[PDB]
């Protein structure tokens, strides 16, 4: 059976507009381990995105960390879009600088 | 300091993929430290922490050989599982294994683990005694018997009590600087006004290792399972971790609210509140 | 040391 992916989107270092930073998409608790992860700036696919390697937790569920360099501005929105068999449609979760 | 080692192996078959992909990842004290992957251009075990490049190529050849044997073992096992579950062809399948040992702070053996999972679900596992097997599924009973019959448990038992222990000791010495300590967390509280007359007090905790940590909000002494908000602990991506917990608060009546933070590298837990 | 398995599943 398919387990369905939990997603967090957040920055490595606390964000300051104009300060370069890393933006993480932590994807966890999914199965099977085939998954597609895009990161988006203003609805557009960021091209060169780091993908940590296949790994699984002691409960057998898979987890991947996607990250990329970004410079947060006042106005730009950032998101992570996840495709996986457990869900019919891709799931997008927006970066919230506070949470 | 108590310690551990693990090997997490995975084999994945996909509907038209020719042969399954095999992947093995070794962990010492939860930190990835070796890795093999059959998809690599030249499949080999590579080191994964600095302190492991201390190991002479004969080590990497032996391990890499084991891997190739494991790859074949997963192949055959996957093939049998299809049959045991009366699955037809043209589906996706997964077989997983966790194997390893836990040591007390005295560096003696505490527990051995040997577990398998099929399709992400518990399939068969060696019990703590290292002599008997647990297997829920009807289909899995076939395996339980084959392995009771053949003294599989003694084999895995030997590895778990000898090699797992011996080599973990060795690995522990060889990076006795890298792992000896733990990164304490740095905490602070952020303020976010929201609805009329109410604020979010969000207690952060940052740059900590290892990941186990607990965050609790108190109303002066009283904790809250009453609608406190958190997030799963998450990696910063630099080898440290982050977590936050937040709660709803009356604007102004907000110094009655103390976040506490508990982590192993801490001498004692942190008490914090909002500092404007 | 990676472990090595007994009989297949």
């Amino acid at each position: 059976i398919q387990k369905t992916p939990q997603i967090q989107v957040y920055s490595r270092h606390p964000p300051e507009n104009g300060k370069p930073n890393i933006l993480n998409c932590y994807v966890t608790q999914f199965h099977p381990p085939h998954i597609e992860i895009q990161m988006l700036k203003n609805g557009k696919k960021i091209p060169k995105v780091e993908m940590s390697d296949m790994s699984f937790s002691k409960d057998w569920s898979f987890y991947i960390l996607a990250h990329t360099e970004f410079t947060p501005t006042e106005t730009d929105t950032y998101a992570c879009r996840v495709k996986h068999d457990s869900m019919a449609e891709p799931k997008t979760v927006y970066w919230d600088r506070d949470m | 300091g108590p310690h551990s080692m693990r090997y997490f192996e995975t084999a994945v078959s996909r509907p038209g993929l020719e042969e399954p992909r095999y992947i093995s990842v070794g962990y010492v004290d939860n930190k990835e430290f070796v890795r093999f992957d059959s998809d690599a251009e030249n499949p080999r075990y590579e080191p994964r922490a600095p302190w492991m490049e201390q190991e002479g190529p004969e080590y990497w050849e032996r391990e890499t050989q084991k891997a190739k044997g494991q790859e074949q073992w997963f192949r055959v096992s996957l093939r049998n599982l299809l049959g045991y579950y009366n699955q037809s062809a043209g589906g996706s399948h997964t077989l997983q294994q966790m194997s390893g040992c836990d040591l007390g702070s005295d560096w003696r053996l505490l527990r051995g683990y040997l577990q398998f999972a099929y399709e992400g679900r518990d399939y068969i596992a060696l019990n703590e005694d290292l002599k008997t097997w647990t297997a829920a599924d009807m289909a899995a009973q076939i395996t339980r018997r084959k392995w009771e019959q053949s003294g599989a448990a003694e084999h895995y038992k030997a590895y778990l009590e000898g090699e797992c222990v011996e080599w973990l000791h060795r690995y522990l010495k060889n990076g006795n600087a890298t792992l000896l300590r733990t990164d304490s967390p740095k905490a602070h509280v952020t303020h976010h006004p929201r609805s009329k007359g109410e604020v979010t007090l969000r207690c952060w905790a940052l740059g900590f290792y290892p990941a186990d940590i607990t965050l609790t909000w108190q109303l002066n002494g009283e904790e809250l399972t009453q609608d406190m908000e958190l997030v799963e602990t998450r990696p910063a991506g630099d080898g440290t971790f982050q977590k936050w917990a937040s709660v709803v608060v009356p604007l102004g009546k907000e110094q009655n609210y103390t976040c506490r933070v508990y982590h192993e590298g801490l001498p004692e837990p942190l008490t914090l509140r909002w500092e404007p | 040391k990676a472990p090595y398995d007994y009989a297949p599943i």
